[PDB]
């Protein structure tokens, strides 16, 4: 259950990625392939070499769904419904990869914005990546 | 794997039991069910839309089999899991694609299987030295992930 | 969420636990206190020999709240609120802790129930316990 | 661990620029903030009601030191963590009763930490390199649990 400080937190931090969302994305999603390299049996269509488009696209659809995400904060489930189908029923993806790609992007938010990458808009921030996997892993059965 | 003696004594003694055909098609297809998203990996087998379309699948009965059949072997070699699943465990990453968190799935639901079939013969401590099997198992098959 | 099938599949097999419930309880304590030594950490002040009296009585004190669980299947979160409080504010147990209980409850249950742990109640069941883990770790952050 | 010559390298030379007080007062001070449950074992410590509370309690900024200070030890017996834990995983166990769990959680919270500080130069495959530490250190610490 995201507060309202949270809700201001993660308005906050997201505010300022801006124009690079895309790029966060991205980077994210290769800090999560090199890291944790279990996480490539699902993309094996994917060229995963460093600086492939397929994974630069693909960072902006994430990062684009997170803005998406943080604009409904208050209505996740609706906002995301669409997206918590296609994972459901076509992905399938394990639940424990979701907690893997949050980390990667913690760490992408904190490598990049040190300055509002405070404990507590830390704490927002993995509350709301929490509550974005729940959603995104709520109709699996 | 880290059993001790009594350990592997006691996982020796229950497996001498166990029809592996039936408990491979049974733990198999409880997986299919149970965690409908491991699915994934079988839309060549054909209706898998409820319980008994599942369980009752030759596919999945014959796959179950082969699955469980390669387990076993697993348990003749508790002493080198690894060296042992290493061209399985090359296979499912390269070729099948399998996260293998779905192999610690699998062992569960075995479990759970073997406490189904066993029923009180099944102990508390003969659940410890098949948990430890299991995970062993899944941590072989994941060795070669890269 | 649970449907109406899991919901009667969730009665009917705990409708025959009936009077064992609080055995099975302290059975699955057991069994996890063999299999998962880690989650011995949470009972430092317990007696964990085989057929502890308080094993004893911490089992029918959790059959006891699973049981509350069924009977209110449609209000489970207001069913079991006080039941959260305590686990968030005093326990403070890792989440992880709730899938191993959960696995060990399911493996006392298919030992003890051989006729009515069909695949379809097994899935149900599975179900249930990972709505009861969810809403005793509700009130966490 | 399973440490590659060039990834021993780029954690060894990272490391060298870590300032072990800070860091180890953050990584704490984050953990009992993020995962407000892990302050369970900390009753003692004092006030840690707020971020700021936490942020500022010495006896949490003490407590990261010595912790930050035992793990840099550690990263001497990169080829030996068990051995080298064998003692702390005991008193983990049978004296603090601490769930292993906990250890993966600040490892993590380490993670961020060290991003948070060196941004730029903490590239994926650094970041890689560090996955590797940490899960390798939660490991020798919780081997001796019973
Ligand atoms: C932060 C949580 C996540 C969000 C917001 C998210 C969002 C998205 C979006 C927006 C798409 C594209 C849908 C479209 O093409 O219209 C997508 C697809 C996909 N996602 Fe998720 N995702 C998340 C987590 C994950 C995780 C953890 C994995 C696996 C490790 C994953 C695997 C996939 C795959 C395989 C695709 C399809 C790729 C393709 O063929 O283009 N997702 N996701
Ligand atoms: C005890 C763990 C497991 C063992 C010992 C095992 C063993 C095997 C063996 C011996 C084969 C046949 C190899 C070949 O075709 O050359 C196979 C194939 C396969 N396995 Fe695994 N397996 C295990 C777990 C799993 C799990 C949990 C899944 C998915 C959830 C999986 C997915 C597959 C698939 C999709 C195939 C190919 C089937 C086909 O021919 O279409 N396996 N496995
Ligand atoms: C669905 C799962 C669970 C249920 C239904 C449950 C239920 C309960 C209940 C009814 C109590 C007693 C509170 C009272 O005295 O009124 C309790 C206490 C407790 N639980 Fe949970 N629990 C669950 C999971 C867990 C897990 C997984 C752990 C740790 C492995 C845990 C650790 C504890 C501890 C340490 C106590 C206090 C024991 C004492 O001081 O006597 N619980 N639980
Ligand atoms: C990176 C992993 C960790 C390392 C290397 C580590 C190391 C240490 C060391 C060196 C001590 C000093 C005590 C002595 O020698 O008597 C200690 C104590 C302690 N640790 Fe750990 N620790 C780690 C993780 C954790 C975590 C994650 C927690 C709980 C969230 C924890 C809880 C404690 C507690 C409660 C004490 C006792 C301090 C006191 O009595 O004031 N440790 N640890
Ligand atoms: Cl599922
Ligand atoms: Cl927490």
């Amino acid at each position: 259950v995201l507060s309202p400080a949270d809700k201001t937190n993660v308005k906050a931090a997201w505010g300022k990625v801006g124009a690079h969302a895309g790029e966060y994305g991205a980077e994210a999603l290769e800090r999560m392939f090199l890291s944790f390299p279990t996480t490539k049996t699902y993309f094996p269509h994917f060229d995963l070499s460093h600086g492939s488009a397929q994974v630069k696209g693909h960072g902006k659809k994430v990062a684009d769904a997170l803005t998406n995400a943080v604009a409904h904060v208050d209505d996740m489930p609706n906002a995301l419904s669409a997206l918590s189908d296609l994972h459901a029923h076509k992905l399938r993806v394990d639940p424990v990869n979701f907690k893997l790609l949050s980390h990667c992007l913690l760490v992408t938010l904190a490598a990049h914005l040190p300055a509002e990458f405070t404990p507590a808009v830390h704490a927002s921030l993995d509350k709301f990546l929490a509550s974005v996997s729940t959603v995104l892993t709520s109709k699996y059965r | 794997v880290h059993l001790t003696p009594e350990e592997k004594s006691a996982v020796t003694a229950l497996w001498g039991k166990v029809n592996v055909d039936e408990v491979g098609g049974e733990a198999l297809g409880r997986l299919l069910v149970v965690y409908p998203r491991t699915q994934r990996f079988f839309e060549s087998f054909g209706d898998l839309s409820t319980p008994d379309a599942v369980m009752g699948n030759p596919k999945v009965k014959a796959h179950g089999k082969k699955v469980l059949g390669a387990f076993s072997d697993g348990l003749a070699h508790l002493d080198n899991l690894k060296g042992t699943f290493a061209t399985l465990s090359e296979l499912h990453c390269d070729k099948l694609h399998v996260d293998p968190e779905n192999f610690r799935l699998l062992g569960n639901v075995l479990v759970c299987v073997l406490a189904h079939h066993f029923g009180k013969e099944f102990t508390p401590p003969v659940q410890a030295a098949y948990q430890k099997v299991v995970a062993g198992v899944a941590n072989a098959l994941a060795h070669k992930y890269h």
